[PDB]
RNA sequence: CGACUCUUAGCGGUGGAUCACUCGGCUCGUGCGUCGAUGAAGAACGCAGCUAGCUGCGAGAAUUAAUGUGAAUUGCAGGACACAUUGAUCAUCGACACUUCGAACGCACUUGCGGCCCCGGGUUCCUCCCGGGGCUACGCCUGUCUGAGCGUCGCU
RNA sequence: CCCCGGAGCCCCGCGGACGCUACGCCGCGACGAGUAGGAGGGCCGCUGCGGUGAGCCUUGAAGCCUAGGGCGCGGGCCCGGGUGGAGCCGCCGCAGGUGCAGAUCUUGGUGGUAGUAGCAAAUAUUCAAACGAGAACUUUGAAGGCCGAAGUGGAGAAGGGUU
RNA sequence: CGAAAGACUAAUCGAACCAUCUAGUAGCUGGUUCCCUCCGAAGUUUCCCUCAGGAUAGCUGGCGCUCUCGCACACGCAGUUU
RNA sequence: ACCCACCCGACCCGUCUUGAAACACGGACCAAGGAGUCUAACACGUGCGCGAGUCGGGGGCUCGCACGAAAGCCGCCGUGGCGCAAUGAAGGUGAAGGCCGGCGCGCUCGCCGGCCGAGGUGGGAUCCCGAGGCCUCUCCAGUCCGCCGAGGGCGCACCACCGGCCCGUCUCGCCCGCCGCGCCGGGGAGGUGGAGCACGAGCGCACGUGUUAGGACCCGAAAGAUGGUGAACUAUGCCUGGGC
RNA sequence: CGCGACCUCAGAUCAGACGUGGCGACCCGCUGAAUUUAAGCAUAUUAGUCAGCGGAGGAGAAGAAACUAACCAGGAUUCCCUCAGUAACGGCGAGUGAACAGGGAAGAGCCCAGCGCCGAAUCCCCGCCCCGCGGCGGGGCGCGGGACAUGUGGCGUACGGAAGACCCGCUCCCCGGCGCCGCUCGUGGGGGGCCCAAGUCCUUCUGAUCGAGGCCCAGCCCGUGGACGGUGUGAGGCCGGUAGCGGCCCCCGGCGCGCCGGGCCCGGGUCUUCCCGGAGUCGGGUUGCUUGGGAAUGCAGCCCAAAGCGGGUGGUAAACUCCAUCUAAGGCUAAAUACCGGCACGAGACCGAUAGUCAACAAGUACCGUAAGGGAAAGUUGAAAAGAACUUUGAAGAGAGAGUUCAAGAGGGCGUGAAACCGUUAAGAGGUAAACGGGUGGGGUCCGCGCAGUCCGCCCGGAGGAUUCAACCCGGCGGCGGGUCCGGCCGUGUCGGCGGCCCGGCGGAUCUUUCCCGCGCGGGGGACCGUCCCCCGACCGGCGACCGGCCGCCGCCGGGCGCAUUUCCA
């Protein structure tokens, strides 16, 4: 029964909720586990960025977010076509590619081509064998860095 | 402290480990120090006590400077019986009184081949650590 | 306490009319446990009233500035010999109270060195008093791996472990902190404010970079400064018998007019 | 004073509170994440020099082998062993072994009845008889063999 | 018409308690029933944790018992003696499965009732001996009795499971 | 199941027993654990498938605040009276 | 404080009740156990930190955690929450006024320059000014120090009242605007609905009380539902035996 | 009336394979209540929840848009934070209740049918040889069988694809083995084994010490080890361990190099010519369940039943109309995620034997019930069994002595041993049941005395006795306080240096692209402003922030002073 003034309030504890309470005593143990697993994955992908692949710049949807810009899922095909990277290869050099992205405006396209161009400049493709063929960079830019890149690769700053 | 996160430091766990210990493991638990004399000679602190070592009792009632030969090792009872360490029961019969190995000192070892190789292994590890410390 | 604790029986009440007492009683059988008393918080067997749960709100989370304020407060009173002595630490013969030292002390790799240091600095008599305190705990925590108890010793704030934290380790009483990762649980143990510490010049320099002086930001904790003071002249005895104030007070009526 | 009754205290009973212990629980976390027709889980019945129960094992039955260990096991016996030797005793466990029921499988659940191949006594393949051994569940797939049909054709 | 490092002091402004844990200390008045209920204070009490007592403890901890000595309005507490035989407490904080006379409360124990009710269905026992520490009851012998072959006899079924 | 008594269905029958849902619900019985101190009620209101209960006023406590002046120097208020 | 005596007083507790020593219930006795808990949500109070902000989660970077599943740090420090703005069902709209001078006819209406800038009344703790005393060992002069202070002011918070502004709505009215002159858009006056504005008070953490949802102070139904076990008693049918 | 193809079907103890049951914490598919709430109850709620059935895996399921949106647009699934107790549902009551965006954890994408081209270019099983053989594989060779044109394999799948011509640039990827090298993060991966510091020093307690003082050298040793346990009490150093980028030995993994055996002639752009999509499905009607989904969110049955610039979606039914957005009716896929079952560990502000699991123990045991099922009680001698030899009474159980033990006032259900209740011993009482409150008395029990308790302390006066002073100077040390702020260090407010400003850094939506570097933007300079630091002078608060001299005062030590003094004692 209500007594003199207060929010006529509806709690949702009518089902058997104590049967499905989910505690968080994991979380520290979890946080570590992720972190180990993270450091392992770095070490496996030895000079490759820990991050992942490079990802496009992309505007959010809706009037609300609109003004901001994130990393997207992957670079469109037009953006790869214009940059001149064969889509099947782009995956092999650490360039995210989605193929479901349309491309409406040319301002978002040329920006994302520029991204890939810049990436290709500051990328150090190792040759397949220690014996060096084409494409593969010099042993100078190799000895001076077989270095991983900490954090997201070429980060987007709005 | 102990930092190894697979050891135990848990009364109940250590005691259970102890009392329900298997024979070969008890051998190690039932170890006893060498006399300073042997400590000098072999480069070994202590040794797993055995059926017919010569031994002094260091503490208790039977604490004394006599050197009694070991009689048997009752690993179930965590104890060793020693030559003249005994007590007359009600009806005259002598009964070998138990002494815990660690409250005893080995003056003379019973050296077999295996005991010889053990002492060679312990002395070598001791001198490796002194070389590492230096 | 376990969920099933107390309810693993199947027990119905013999209703009224049997004399007895309307409790659920163990059902059937030819044992002692039959027609007993199940479930009730009062019964043997039974079920504790409001069995304890795991999702009691164990952890407790504190505003970050407040945490810092405490840690500044503890530091500030690690000065002040009175507050250090009152917190028990035998700091009688120590040379200077915010005790800062050479930075070879990063070097040491052996307790030998670390103890010798503490004896020259006259901080050993705290460690000595730690040994003296080592005794058996009172009661049930004895049988739950809290069997021995003792004093807290000298804190030792270092800037970098170059070997130090190995050296001071077996010396009972000592806790080692990084400067860059200070902790109020250790600087104010018991929630009690004083505590004799021992600084390393590298670390003791770094404090102002960590906490920021009054006219400079932290420069290491993004957006932070010291907490400002509410009153500046703390010694009110210096205030109250000033010229300025005693000039302006009526003369103290102090006769005692008894009945 | 008398007996009895009541009260207090001493000592003794009854009874098992209290306190002190804890090889047990309860909770939280970590890693791994593996049963079965090559017979699982579960059940049964067995097995010790003296052993009922718990445990441990399977007619090789408180265990065999192997490897590690290195003198015991021990309630009492008895023993072994040369503990300068594959070597007691534990641990591990990769080899071997694993009675009967059980999805449970020749068919039945009496522990009853069988069939079919081979072996030993029995014969001198004489089938019997006895004993041993190996097969003999249902469903389903890929093939195989034997077939069925006024099913669709061809040749005769 | 002078200075208290000296007027000698009932007032002293030159410096200030024996007193001042300022959450302290002190003075004047007034008032004081209390269920349900509310609030405050508990140097009241229980168990565990961080601190802290250079605490206590086999030269005797906890508990237990005490026509011993005291304190407190009280919750309670402290000492003496006995018993016991291994741990335990004071202070500052934190924490709670924290204080019982009742619940036809739960589990365990013990009384009065009480040496009381009671050991009354179906006719029946007696004598001698033996064994034996010991015989109303065993066994043997003798007598007197009953079941009276739809049996208190002689054999199975089921059930028991070594009787 | 009943030649019918609601009989019988393992000492249980106008719906057996066992385990679970289940710590089922209860405006109704019962109980509800230390001390001192201070204040201290109500059984009347309106509404309610309300009349052995709630709601709402009332009556209680707690926390306060804003001012007042016995610090020769007071405004306002009342279970009165004029 | 142990026992005994005597005088006076004195019914057994718990409980429900208008009323209990009751011929009202519970209670033979002792020991141990035994009932307002925890989570969530709200509100108010209080304590602390920061303050038009605040915030910490969640995540991440620092360690094998002895103490650590802590502690620290983060252009993540703010995605985001709450807060800093309302009001309308909604399309939407959205908290300023005054004064002065000029120009439109000052038309209590429309447009252009300057100044002030959150209005005013009453009461308001408190500050401020202060005539004037009141003495000093003399007659006057006379700066210094107070004590009081009649009288007069600025007036916090808060309260009451009157103005004002914003949104909804109605009534009455007269003007403005332009890429689109339109069933376009904008304003004015006067009422009236709003959990509004009128120089901000919140955010986070902690404790307390209260109220709820949860087993929810502890004990208590008759019942209800799901899935299983029984015809060894007994009910009836059938098979095969026995008996009078 | 034959023989032979095939088709559809049988039978084999035919050859070789698989499936069956279990477990069930987590997971997938069905099925599905009622207590309960609503203060009654029927819709609602409880709840797609319990029970029921099915099937799994180390995870499962999901998943590469017939998606979101309506933006300047995002771009598989899962998970967290938020959205949000919101939009919505609801006897619009009780109550219930999502999604997108945004930020994170993770991150990975693919394959068929079809349409087409390619002598079925494909697959399975036989049998002979070489290797390899405890996850039955490689290579070769067989007119050795079969599957297959009612369609196997290569290319290829919407992100387009194929075939063609010339623009370009050049040719490592995989597996079966056989070796060999570096033992490859808790700082040598995983598993096993066996190892590694320092006192039983003195004295002294004690039944026993592990306890308490002590141990000249700077502090007994060791200390990368002072976790824990054990050992006749409390142990860094007695023993096991503990610490350590410590050691050795096994085994196994994982990755590096060499050789062999095979396979494998595997691109891209540019222009042309062709190629292109899953039917009793979508969709509709419907009835029933379901959802926040409301003129139908999703799933169903039944009836109708499609199209190809189609189809689906675009959260209010319909028609017209533009836009946007996917491409359904076939399939595979790690990861962050879950885990009250299992194996193996670690920990605790938990419980400490009526608690904590039913269960600390020969517990799912005994015991009960026809059965489904129900289900206890129960820990502790002692350091050591040293568990009471022997003598004696008794038929014996039981005693009495003796002995063991530090103790049997620890005697095999034995640590401690409360209360109820009982026995006795001592004391006291006794016809109004006892018991109680207040008030005295009497007696007991102990406790404090006193064999005067006349209790102490100051100061003084006298009387005895005894050491060195005080007072004073002198020398030394230490302390305080002071102003001349005297001299110097120290720091507040102000002013001067524009002096740190570039030899002072950060911050800024201040500016400049005259600059530089990298691609109008990013980074760095360069101006500018705000903030923080050097130089000296002046004024002032001269501040407990210190030094140095000087002064005054105090105290201590030693010098002086020998006695009308200053002490001590009675
Ligand atoms: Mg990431
Ligand atoms: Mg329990
Ligand atoms: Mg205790
Ligand atoms: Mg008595
Ligand atoms: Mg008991
Ligand atoms: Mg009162
Ligand atoms: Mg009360
Ligand atoms: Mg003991
Ligand atoms: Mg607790
Ligand atoms: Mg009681
Ligand atoms: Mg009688
Ligand atoms: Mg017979
Ligand atoms: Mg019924
Ligand atoms: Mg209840
Ligand atoms: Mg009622
Ligand atoms: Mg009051
Ligand atoms: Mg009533
Ligand atoms: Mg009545
Ligand atoms: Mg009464
Ligand atoms: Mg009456
Ligand atoms: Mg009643
Ligand atoms: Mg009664
Ligand atoms: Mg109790
Ligand atoms: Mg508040
Ligand atoms: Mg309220
Ligand atoms: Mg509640
Ligand atoms: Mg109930
Ligand atoms: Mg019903
Ligand atoms: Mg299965
Ligand atoms: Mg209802
Ligand atoms: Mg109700
Ligand atoms: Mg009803
Ligand atoms: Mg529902
Ligand atoms: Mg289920
Ligand atoms: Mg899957
Ligand atoms: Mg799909
Ligand atoms: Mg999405
Ligand atoms: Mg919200
Ligand atoms: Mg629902
Ligand atoms: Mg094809
Ligand atoms: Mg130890
Ligand atoms: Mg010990
Ligand atoms: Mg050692
Ligand atoms: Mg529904
Ligand atoms: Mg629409
Ligand atoms: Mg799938
Ligand atoms: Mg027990
Ligand atoms: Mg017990
Ligand atoms: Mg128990
Ligand atoms: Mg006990
Ligand atoms: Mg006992
Ligand atoms: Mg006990
Ligand atoms: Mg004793
Ligand atoms: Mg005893
Ligand atoms: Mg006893
Ligand atoms: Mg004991
Ligand atoms: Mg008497």
């Amino acid at each position: 029964a209500p007594s003199r003034n207060g929010m006529i309030l509806k709690p949702h504890f009518h089902k058997d909720w104590q049967r499905r309470v989910a505690t968080w005593f994991n979380q520290p143990a979890r946080k570590i586990r992720r972190r180990k697993a993270r450091q392992a994955r770095a070490r496996r992908i030895a000079p490759r960025p820990a991050s992942g692949p490079l990802r496009p710049i992309v505007r959010c949807p809706t009037v609300r977010y609109h003004t901001k810009v994130r990393a997207g899922r992957g670079f469109s095909l037009e953006e790869l076509r214009v940059a001149g990277i064969h889509k099947k290869v782009a995956r092999t050099i650490g360039i995210s590619v989605d193929p479901r992205r349309r491309n409406k405006s040319t301002e978002s396209l040329q920006a994302n081509v520029q991204r890939l161009k810049e990436y290709r400049s500051k990328l150090v493709l190792f040759p397949r064998k220690p014996s060096a063929p084409k494409k593969g960079d010099s042993s100078a830019e190799e000895l001076k860095l077989a270095t991983q890149l900490t954090g997201p690769v070429m980060p987007i700053r709005n | 402290m102990k930092f190894n996160p697979f050891v135990t430091s848990d009364r109940s766990k250590n005691r259970k480990r102890h009392f329900n210990a298997p024979s070969h493991i008890r051998r190690k638990i039932m170890s006893s120090p060498l006399s300073k004399e042997l400590r000098q000679k072999y480069n070994v602190r202590s040794m797993p006590i055995r059926k017919d070592d010569e031994v002094q009792v260091v503490r208790g009632h039977y604490k004394g400077q006599q050197i009694g030969k070991v009689v048997q090792v009752y690993r179930k009872k965590y104890v060793i019986y020693i030559e003249r360490v005994q007590r007359e029961k009600a009806n005259g019969t002598t009964v070998h009184v138990g002494i815990h190995p660690s409250k005893v000192v080995i003056t003379r070892l019973k050296l077999d081949k295996d005991r010889k190789k053990i002492l060679e292994r312990k002395a070598k590890s001791r001198q490796v650590g002194k070389e590492k410390g230096k | 306490v376990s969920e099933l604790a107390g309810h693993q029986t199947s027990a119905e009440s013999w209703g009224t009319g049997r004399a007895v007492a309307r409790i659920p009683r163990v059902r059937g059988g030819g044992t002692h446990r039959s027609g007993q008393g199940a479930f009730g918080n009062m019964c043997r067997g039974g079920r504790m009233f409001a069995p304890t749960k795991t999702w009691r709100r164990w952890h407790r989370r504190v505003n970050t500035t407040q945490k810092r304020y405490a840690i500044c407060s503890a530091l500030a009173a690690s000065a002040l010999p009175a507050l250090v002595m009152s917190k028990g630490h035998r700091i009688e013969e120590v040379p200077e109270l915010p005790l800062v030292v050479e930075d070879k002390v990063e070097g040491y790799k052996k307790t030998k060195e670390a103890v010798l240091l503490l004896k020259k600095l006259k901080a050993w008599n705290d460690i000595k008093k730690v040994y003296a305190s080592q005794r058996m705990r009172a009661g049930k925590g004895k049988m739950r791996n809290r069997r021995r108890i003792q004093r807290r010793g000298p804190c030792v704030i270092y800037n970098e472990d170059n070997g130090i934290v190995k050296a001071f380790r077996n010396i009972p009483g000592i806790t080692l902190l990084n400067v860059t990762k200070l902790n109020i649980l250790k600087l104010a143990p018991g929630g009690h404010v004083g505590r004799f510490c021992i600084w390393t010049e590298s670390a003791f320099r770094k404090l102002d970079d960590l906490y920021g002086t009054w006219r400079k930001a932290a420069s290491l904790k993004s957006n932070y400064n010291l907490p400002m003071h509410k009153m500046l002249n703390t010694d009110l005895s210096r205030i109250l018998k000033s010229p300025e104030i005693q000039r302006a007070l009526r003369a103290p009526r102090k006769k005692i007019h008894r009945r």
